[PDB]
This record gives structure tokens, C-alpha cells and sequence, in this order.
């Protein structure tokens, strides 16, 4: 009877002796607006946890959510673990502390965390667009069902995961103009892109391994919009043309990031047991859709009971009683609560590993009983 | 199956330049085959507001795609077309203003392009640089409207 | 060689640009505890084994070390290897510490040190039997099967 | 030409050491100049067709 | 290169996944576009699938998209690798005297010690934390305008 | 002692000759040997 | 004549979101008979 | 068809085997470029490789 109680209480990640710090910023920031919070961290790292950690080697402009110039990694590489005795001196620690330690830096979104093994147990989700809209219709269904997130639980945090909209530059070109002053609208883009993207020409060999060729302006003249006014254009008889003779110009929104879910537009959002009222939480026409840990999961006692009927008839045939076998089987509860009550006074869970173990002394029990009950 | 596509395929390389000009534009395709259907599936609209055209570039559009990737499904075909933007020429209208196809095909590559034109703030920066914005050049016409105005 | 003036005058292209040998892209830097550094990602085919791909890594940097320039020294950051030696080894030795311990258990309760010799025999008997039958249903040694014989 | 004529020095522990691959030959260079080729109006596109 | 996610979904990203379609044992497929102007599709088999066989079939779809790619992508060079996608390790290069920079260690990396890696068995994927060499030119629009150039 | 930045590897024929490997495939055959013929004869010094 | 009597694939457009195709080919009018051929015109600045 | 052996090996040689990673169960690589205007790249597998 108490077994029972037990057995609905409970509910490894190891240190792996390393662990990672993701950085990124709002949209928009510089380079060195992102090295200035990487050597933060760095020297955090380096000076407050000087008894753990051995090296960092932090890299700028590179992240796993995507590249960019704002986001940023620094891996970290810790003493071992002989060498670093404690509870408060695990991963499972020094990445709540630093983490606990960096929402101090503004405008920034730091986190120090460690993998597990294989694939955080949360619930991935996909928000497809399945009719047609555009872009603002789910960026306006994106935040409506976000904001729909107060009720509380696997719940709590949940956010995007792509990069909100950031102002871009549009260039706007007149054809007629361009054509009455005899300009070529190729000319005109090949020297737009030209200098400011670069541009592959061929290849050229540098110590005997073949290399390529860049052209593109020098970044002293391609730094503001004020610099459109600079570049100019050959026209047909001879002469250069300034961009303002041909153009216009205004700041308008755009997105940096755009993700596609089997094929359709979509955006992807990152005490319980997994959200199953998540889906029925409704606009136009968008659909629902679950990925990675979460279509996994979703795609026990059904074996577990065949088999324990099939060491009764087992046991059966052993004793020739259709009633001896009950004793064999009748133990099976006694040896199980070593196990629960240990679990359940260290806070173990019920990991594959303690779930095992179960059933080895449970298999060792009845060892135990069949070879009296034989000789009795 | 897999390895005799896979040795028709490395066989096929050897007389793949061979061809004239297909070489390019997609052509050799190598893929198993079976030679009947499972099955097909209708689509029809009782209220009088879509056509033959209509259905099937709803079908082509909206569900060719997903059914072509369902589990076990091979060769999807369909029964109709995708939409696209057709130009009627007229013989007797160029000819009053001495114009060619070439003409209208040049115009309409030339007022209908993708640019992909850089971005200002870009590395390697100056110091001091606090701008990463990017440049949008022109983009792809969307209406027929649009294409009108050529 | 761009043009000739008038008069006779040579534009070059150094009169124009400034040549430089520089990168292919700025985007990227990396620093390794302040100063600077460069490093490779090495990442891992589908299906292939962790720790003798690291072992062939190894083993690769190991022959172009010498042919090195005047003090270029590499340095290994984060590496998910050590961890997997240090356990399947460390899971490996709390079970020889067992067969001492029962070869002393038993002879605690009986106390004849002739009749003691015969289930230290036994088991590591079956303990290397466990693995040939490993390596004929094409297993590998791993935490789980490490923990499933200890 | 190191290596070689350089293990020679030991017959009766290595034999019939030889280089397996060609040597060098003379060649024809020929040069374009392109400050005389712009000046009377020929392209070094058309001249490296030809 | 110098291109936006609007301009590289449209002319690089459906184009591409348009053609993914009849490829065995497939769940899922996903891409990214961003702002530097990279895509990035991934496309997830069954548990017990043969990779290289996926690769070989995705490969196959993928050679009938190429000629509608455009030229700076095909100049660029697409690629197709079966990786995982957390780093087995990452190698770091540093200089203890102080003779070189940034670029003068990534271009060493790159240049002598990153192909060696790429072809040792069981690495699908070499992330490279830094750019190796390219004669780049910096042009100067005022001199361009002066000499009457583009 | 070749000039600086100049290295050797063997291919072709002495590259697997160097990479495996032969005692010790029939060192263990030595005793597999023994230890069948000292199941045969029941005894030990028969086998020799 | 191709582009007047088979159609030609120009290049891509926009449709509510997804890439389709842009053809240009002659009215179904004027290519139906043989005597259709002289009523295509292709220019020297005169067209013949 | 034209080019020699500096021409060969630098334009298509070096090209193509920058490209060859990520092949299963690799020993060696090695190449010829020749004066007739051919080039020669040879790879070599692991026994037992299919």
C-alpha cells in the first residue's frame, strides 16, 4: 500500500567537464559592440572563477543561432574534476551563478549553459503559414499567441527564435532617368554591388595555392548613407552621373532572419508533462506543427505486464502447482521499496539508470525465494 | 534498388557530356520508376467560382508540394498547371511601333531582376561605427498590374 | 594597366585602390584568453565513431607540427573526448575492486582459502564471455553496456 | 638532387635509386605588351584567341 | 555575397527546396536565410536510414537545381554534408612570441592544416574560426570620379 | 637532414607494409594448439 | 520565332509568396495557320 | 586541349582536389598534370570499401 504512494513522488546530466556561453544583441549592433561584451565575459570568467576554469577562447561573429555581426560564442574549458571537489563547483553551478551574474550587462542576452548528450526538455513548436498571408499577418500572429502566455508547468519562458524586424535601406531607381541620361541600369548595379558588397573577380596564385580576388571600396566611404553622394556613374557620352541624378532613398523595415518549415513560411517559438493544451490556445488561417524533441516524443506497462505474466506460467511449469508460482511472485513488492525509499531520499528521479536496477532485484529476489521454496 | 541507381548513375556520368545541350537546364534525371498509380485524388469546387485554371493552381501551389514528400509517396503528376504570368504579344501592335520580341524579352529581364546590392556599416568597419543596416536595391515585380507598367 | 591620358599619361591600378593581402571575409574573429588565435570546428559524420576520429585527428596535427613557423603552438579548447575515456574507465575498475571484495566476503564466511579460489574463477569467466557475444550480435562497449555487466 | 647521389654513397644497403618522372625542358615564353597592345588599339582578349 | 534574406529566400531558397521532393525515409526538412546572405536547409531522416544513401538521393534533386541558381552562388560553391551538429572538438592556434595577427594564423590554418583535416575519415564538417587570404582591393571612389572610371 | 620544409612519406606498396602484425597471429595459435591437444591427451607435457 | 511560336521562359516572379514562372509567346490568333508566317516582322531600323 | 603543365595544374588540378572532403574510408590522393593538357587525379580506398 505505502509502494504505491512511494512510486508517484519521484519524478544524469553530468558536468561533462566543459561547457559553452551564447551572446547576442539587438539587432543592428556593431562588431566591437559585441567584442566589449565578449571580453566582459572572458574577464569574468578569467578572474572570478579563476579555481575552475582553464582556458575560454571566445569567437566573435559566430553563433549556433545563425551567424551574424551582432551574435557571438565563447566555449570555456574547465580544471579537473579532481581537482574542483564540491557541489558548487560543477558545471551544474558555475553555469547559474555566471548566468545569475550576466543580466547585469544591459542590452544584451547572455547565458552560460551545458548539453546533455544525445539531441532542456521543453517543447519545441513551428507556426506554419499555411494560407498565403505574408509576413506582418505572422509576425502579428507570432506575438498574439505569445502574449497569450500568461495563465502560469512546462510553460514559463517561451519565446521566439528568430531575430525581430530592423531597419534597412531601399534605394529606389528610375528607369526613365536613367535611360534619358543614357546611363545603363547595369552599370548602375554592377557599381552599387561592386562597392558596396565586393565583388569575386578570379583567382591568383600566392605561394603556389590558388586564392581568390576581392574588389570592393574602402570602408572609409561606405559607412553612411550620406556616403550614396560619392559614386558615380559613366552615361554614354563620356561623363559621370551622381546617384542623386537617378534615385531616391528612405529607411524602411525588414526582417533578418527568414525561416521555412517543410516548405511554408514559419516561425518557431522555444508538476508537468509536456503542453498537450498548447495547440488549442486561433486567427486566420496558420497551422501547428512540432519538431525536434517535441515530434519525437509525441510519435511501458503494455511489456512489462507480458511480462510478468510470462514468468508466472514460467514458474508455472518449474513447480507443477498453478498455485506455487504465487509465492515466487509475491516477493516482488518487498524488494522494491529499497529502492523507491533510497530514490526518494536523495531526489534520483526516475532516470533508465534507477529504473534498471529495479528490475534486477526484482529478478534477484525471486533467485531468492525459488531456491528455499524448491527444497521446502 | 538503391545500389542499381546508384551504379546507373555512375555509369550515366561517364556519357554525360555527350549531350549537346541539355547538359544544363535540368536535364538527366536518374530516379526508380513504377508504372501505374496508386491513386488519384480529385478536387472540384460545387459552388461556381473556380475554373479548370484555378483548381489546379491551388493543387499545384498549396498541396502538390506536402503530397510529394509524404511517406512511400513516388512520383506525384498532375493533372493541370501552375499559374504563371503569361504576356500575349500582338503582331500587328509591334509592328506599328518596330519593336521584337527581343525588345519586349530584354525589357522585361532587365525591369523584373533580384539585386542583391550590400549593406552599409559592413565589415571591416571603422571605429566607431554604430550602423549595420542593409541596402535593398530593386526587387521582383508581384502584380499584373506591375508587369502593365514595363 | 586601366587607361592612357592625352597626353600620354599610364593610370594604374594602384593609382586608384590600395592593394592589400587581406581576408576573404571579416566577419569572423576569435580570441583564445585575450590574444589572439584562429581554430578549426570539427564536427562529426553521421555514423562514424567519436573517439577514433578524434584519435586520427590527433594523429594528422601530429605531422604537420614540425614544418610549423617560428613559435606556432596549438592548443585544444573545448573537446567532448576526455570524459568518455575517464568514465568507461572509471565503471571499469569498480568492477575488479568487486571480485576482490567477494573473493574476501566468501572467505569471511567460510574460511577455507581452497574453496574461495572457485567463484573468483567464475566470474570473470562469463565477464569476457559477455563481450565475445558483444562482438558476434555487433555491439560496441559503451556506458550502458558497461553498467549493464557491472 | 639532394637525396639522390647523396644515398648513393651507400651501394650495399640501397640500389638503382632514380628519380621516376621528367625533367626540365626548355619552353618558348612569349609576352603581350599591354601598354603597346592598348596604344594601337588591340585587346588581349582577341590577341589570346588568335 | 551582398545579399539580404529577402533577396536570398527568393532567388536561392525556394528555388532550391522546390526540388526536394520523392526522397525515401524523410520527417522534416527546414531552412534558414539571413542577412549575410547564407542559406541553410536541413532535411531530417527516419531513425535507421543509410546516410549516404540520403546524401546520394538529395544530392541527385539537388544537380537538377544548379543551373537555376545564380552565377555568384555557383561561383561561391554549394555543398552538401551529412554533419551532426554540436562540435566533436575545436583545435586552437595560437602565437606565444607575437609575429603574426589574426589574419596571419587563419591564414596559416587555412592555408596548410585545413584540408588534411577535411579528408580524414569521420569529419563531415570543418568549421573554420577565422578567413584565409585573398588579394583584396580597396577602391577610392574620389579617384574613380577623377579619371573619369568605374 | 634535407633542407628545411621538405618531408617524405612512403605510398603505393610501402604504405600498407609499414601499416601492419605476423608473431603474434600464431604466438596465440601456439597455444590454441596447446591447449587443444592438452584437452585431447587429458595432461599437460603430452602437448610437448 | 521562338519566342513567338513555342513560348519562351523569361524568368521568376512573386505570387503571394511562392516563385513562378513568366512566359511570353504570341496570341493564339496569330499562330494558328501557315499563312500566319508573314505577319512577324523582325527588324534591320526597318522591320522585314 | 592548349595548355601545358603549369596551366593544367593550377587552373583544374589545384581546383579539384580542394573540393574532395568528406569521402568515406580515404588512404591517399595524388595527381599528374602533363604537357599534352591532361591531368590525372588518383584516389585510393580502404580495402573492403564498396
Amino acid at each position: 500500500v505505502g509502494m504505491a504512494y512511494l512510486f508517484v513522488r519521484l519524478p544524469p546530466d553530468e558536468d561533462q567537464g566543459v561547457f559553452m556561453t551564447m551572446v547576442q544583441l539587438p539587432a543592428g549592433a556593431t562588431q566591437e559592440r559585441t567584442q566589449k561584451v565578449l571580453n566582459e565575459v572572458t574577464h569574468y570568467y578569467l578572474t572570478k572563477e579563476k579555481n575552475n576554469v582553464e582556458s575560454v577562447f571566445a569567437v566573435n561573429g559566430f553563433g549556433f543561432a545563425g551567424r551574424g555581426q551582432n551574435t557571438g560564442i565563447a566555449f570555456v574549458s574547465l580544471k579537473d574534476w579532481a581537482d574542483r571537489p564540491g557541489e558548487e563547483n560543477k558545471v551544474e553551478a558555475i553555469t547559474m551563478r555566471a548566468t545569475r551574474a550576466f543580466s547585469q550587462i544591459k542590452d544584451a542576452m547572455v547565458f552560460a549553459f551545458n548539453l546533455p548528450a544525445i539531441v532542456a526538455t521543453g517543447f519545441d513548436f513551428e507556426l506554419i503559414d499555411q494560407a498565403g498571408l505574408g509576413h506582418e499577418k505572422l509576425t502579428q500572429a507570432r506575438n498574439q499567441l505569445l502574449a497569450e502566455a500568461a495563465k502560469h508547468d512546462m510553460l514559463t519562458s517561451v519565446r521566439p527564435n528568430g531575430l525581430e524586424d530592423t531597419p534597412q535601406f531601399k534605394i529606389d531607381i528610375d528607369q526613365e532617368k536613367a535611360q534619358a541620361l543614357g546611363v545603363s541600369i547595369n552599370d548602375i548595379n554592377t557599381t552599387l554591388g561592386a562597392a558596396w558588397g565586393g565583388s569575386y573577380v578570379n583567382d591568383f596564385i600566392d605561394r603556389g595555392r590558388v586564392k581568390k580576388v576581392y574588389v570592393m571600396s574602402e570602408a572609409k566611404y561606405r559607412m553612411l548613407p550620406d556616403d550614396i553622394g560619392d559614386w558615380y556613374v559613366r552615361a554614354a557620352d563620356g561623363q559621370m552621373v551622381p546617384f542623386s541624378a537617378f534615385s531616391s532613398s528612405r529607411w524602411e523595415y525588414g526582417s533578418p532572419r527568414l525561416e521555412r518549415y517543410n516548405g511554408l513560411p514559419s516561425m518557431e517559438i522555444l508538476e508537468a508533462m509536456e503542453l498537450m493544451e498548447q495547440l488549442a490556445s486561433l486567427p486566420t488561417g496558420v497551422g501547428y506543427d512540432w519538431t525536434g524533441m517535441s515530434y519525437q516524443e509525441r510519435l511501458a506497462p503494455s511489456l512489462y505486464a507480458i511480462s510478468l505474466i510470462v514468468v508466472f506460467l514460467c514458474l508455472a511449469a518449474l513447480y507443477e502447482s498453478w498455485s506455487i508460482p504465487f509465492s515466487v511472485m509475491l516477493v516482488v513488492p518487498l524488494g522494491v521499496i529499497g529502492a523507491l525509499l533510497a530514490a526518494t531520499f536523495r531526489g534520483l528521479t526516475n532516470d533508465v539508470y534507477f529504473q534498471v536496477g529495479l528490475l534486477t532485484t526484482i529478478g534477484l529476489s525471486a533467485k531468492n525465494a525459488i531456491l528455499i521454496v524448491e527444497f521446502a | 534498388a538503391d545500389i542499381a541507381q546508384v551504379q546507373v548513375q555512375n555509369k550515366l556520368q561517364l556519357a554525360m557530356p555527350l549531350l549537346p545541350q541539355e547538359v544544363q537546364q535540368q536535364g538527366v534525371s536518374v530516379e526508380k520508376s513504377s508504372s501505374s498509380f496508386l491513386m488519384v485524388v480529385g478536387v472540384i469546387n460545387t459552388d461556381g467560382t473556380m475554373t479548370q485554371e484555378d483548381i489546379s493552381d491551388y493543387v499545384a501551389a498549396n498541396m502538390k508540394d506536402a503530397i510529394s514528400r509524404t511517406s512511400g509517396v513516388g512520383d506525384v503528376q498532375l493533372f493541370g498547371s501552375q499559374y504563371a504570368m503569361r504576356i500575349w504579344m500582338n503582331p500587328n501592335e509591334l509592328n506599328k511601333f518596330q519593336l521584337t520580341p527581343v525588345d519586349v524579352i530584354t525589357a522585361i529581364k532587365a525591369q523584373n531582376a533580384q539585386v542583391a546590392a550590400g549593406q552599409l556599416g559592413g565589415t571591416p568597419p571603422v571605429k566607431g561605427q554604430q550602423l549595420n543596416a542593409s541596402i535593398i536595391a530593386q526587387t521582383r515585380l508581384t502584380s499584373t498590374e506591375e508587369f502593365g507598367k514595363i | 594597366l586601366l587607361k592612357v591620358n592625352q597626353d600620354g599619361s599610364r593610370v594604374l591600378l594602384r593609382d586608384v585602390a590600395k592593394i592589400e593581402l587581406g581576408g576573404e571575409n571579416y566577419d569572423i574573429i576569435a580570441e583564445f584568453n585575450g590574444q589572439p588565435a584562429s581554430g578549426l570546428g570539427i564536427k562529426l559524420a553521421t555514423g562514424a565513431n567519436a573517439l577514433d576520429t578524434a584519435a586520427a585527428i590527433r594523429a594528422e596535427l601530429a605531422k604537420m607540427e614540425p614544418f610549423f613557423p617560428s613559435g606556432l603552438k596549438i592548443v585544444y579548447p573545448y573537446d567532448t573526448t576526455p570524459f568518455v575515456k575517464i568514465s568507461i574507465h572509471e565503471v571499469v575498475k569498480t568492477l575488479v575492486e568487486a571480485i576482490i571484495l567477494v573473493f574476501l566476503v566468501m572467505y569471511l564466511f567460510l574460511q577455507n582459502f581452497r574453496a574461495t579460489l572457485i567463484p573468483t574463477i567464475a566470474v570473470p569467466v562469463v565477464l569476457l564471455g559477455t563481450f565475445a557475444v558483444l562482438a558476434a550480435f555487433g555491439f560496441s562497449i559503451n556506458t550502458l553496456t558497461m553498467f549493464g555487466m557491472v | 638532387n639532394q637525396l639522390l647521389a647523396e644515398a648513393a654513397k651507400h651501394p650495399d644497403m640501397l640500389t638503382s635509386v632514380r628519380p621516376n618522372g621528367l625533367e626540365d625542358t626548355p619552353q618558348f615564353k612569349i609576352d603581350i605588351d599591354q601598354e603597346k597592345a592598348q596604344a594601337l588599339g588591340v585587346s588581349i582578349n582577341d590577341i589570346n584567341t588568335t | 555575397p551582398g545579399a539580404d534574406a529577402k533577396t536570398v529566400q527568393d532567388t536561392v531558397t525556394q528555388v532550391i527546396e522546390q526540388n526536394m521532393n520523392g526522397i525515401d525515409n524523410l520527417m522534416y526538412m527546414s531552412s534558414n536565410s539571413d542577412s549575410t546572405g547564407t542559406v541553410q536547409i536541413t532535411l531530417t531522416f527516419e531513425s535507421g536510414t543509410d546516410a549516404d544513401i540520403a546524401q546520394v538521393q538529395v544530392q541527385n534533386k539537388l544537380q537538377l537545381a544548379m543551373p537555376l541558381l545564380p552565377q555568384e552562388v555557383q561561383q561561391q560553391g554549394v555543398s552538401v554534408e551529412k554533419s551532426s551538429s554540436s562540435f566533436l572538438m575545436v583545435v586552437g592556434v595560437i602565437n606565444t612570441d607575437g609575429t603574426m595577427t589574426q589574419e596571419d594564423i587563419s591564414d596559416y590554418v587555412a592555408a596548410n592544416m585545413k584540408d588534411a583535416i577535411s579528408r580524414t575519415s569521420g569529419v563531415g564538417d570543418v568549421q573554420l574560426f577565422g578567413s584565409q587570404y585573398a588579394m583584396r582591393i580597396w577602391m577610392n571612389p574620389n579617384e574613380l570620379n577623377k579619371f573619369q572610371l568605374t | 637532414k634535407l633542407p628545411t620544409g621538405v618531408g617524405y612519406d612512403w605510398t603505393g606498396m610501402s604504405y600498407q607494409e609499414r601499416l601492419s602484425q605476423a608473431p603474434s597471429l600464431y604466438a596465440i595459435s601456439l597455444i590454441v594448439v596447446f591447449l587443444c591437444l592438452a584437452a585431447l591427451y587429458e595432461s599437460w607435457s603430452i602437448p610437448f
